[PDB]
């Protein structure tokens, strides 16, 4: 999981 | 300066800036985004055109912008799940997506004015104004990659632990 925040 | 007032309160008012508002509004929206991104600890932010977003601001009786919410249209989102504890903060989500309309891309309240229902009223304003002639339910909004503060807020606001999340990869 990357995520547009962390 | 024409101003789009969504809701008015004893302690301030919520306004909205649209992608086709005058430059002065779009700069103020940008200044506020810059502060938020910085507050969240980002050095650089390279994303798609803000022409998708709508920016809601809570304006105090002293004309200070103390709350900000940036909304964007979305199609689907994922129920958040607590990370299983280790034997000796993060989150996960379900694999099946659910339909959603409004994604809350950024939400911020000046720290000395937190726990005064500002964020709750900003989401309320969004649910009533994001889509013409409709009031979104709590099951039709999602939050991007929530911070710990975001989780605590969203789980209370949505009244469930498994509120909708978006903006992630695998
Ligand atoms: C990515 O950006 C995602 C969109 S998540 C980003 C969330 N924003 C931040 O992390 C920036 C720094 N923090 C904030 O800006 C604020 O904490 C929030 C915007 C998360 C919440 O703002 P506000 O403080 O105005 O919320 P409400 O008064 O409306 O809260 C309603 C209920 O939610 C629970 N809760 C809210 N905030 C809580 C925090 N720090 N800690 C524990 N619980 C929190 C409370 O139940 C609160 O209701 P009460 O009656 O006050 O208890
Ligand atoms: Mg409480």
């Amino acid at each position: 999981v990357i995520g547009a925040k962390k | 300066k024409k101003e789009r007032v969504i809701t008015e309160f004893w302690d301030g008012k919520i306004i909205m800036v649209s992608p086709d508002d005058p430059k002065y509004a779009l700069k103020k929206a940008e200044e506020v985004r810059e502060l938020v991104d910085s507050e969240l600890g980002f050095q650089q932010v390279s994303l798609r055109c803000p022409s998708q977003t709508r920016t809601y601001m809570f304006v105090s009786n002293e004309k200070k912008i103390v709350g900000c919410l940036i909304a964007e249209p979305i199609r689907e989102a994922y129920r958040v799940l607590a990370e299983p504890p280790s034997l000796h903060r993060a989150w996960r989500c379900s694999t099946e997506p659910e339909p959603a309309i409004c994604g809350i891309s950024r939400i911020w309240v000046f720290a000395l004015m937190r726990r005064k229902a500002i964020a709750s009223r900003m989401v309320d304003a969004v649910r009533s104004s994001f889509m013409y002639g409709s009031v979104l339910t709590t099951e039709e909004i999602a939050f991007s990659d929530p911070t710990p503060d975001g989780k605590l807020f969203a789980s209370t606001y949505c009244k469930v632990p498994d509120f909708l999340v978006y903006n992630f990869v695998s």
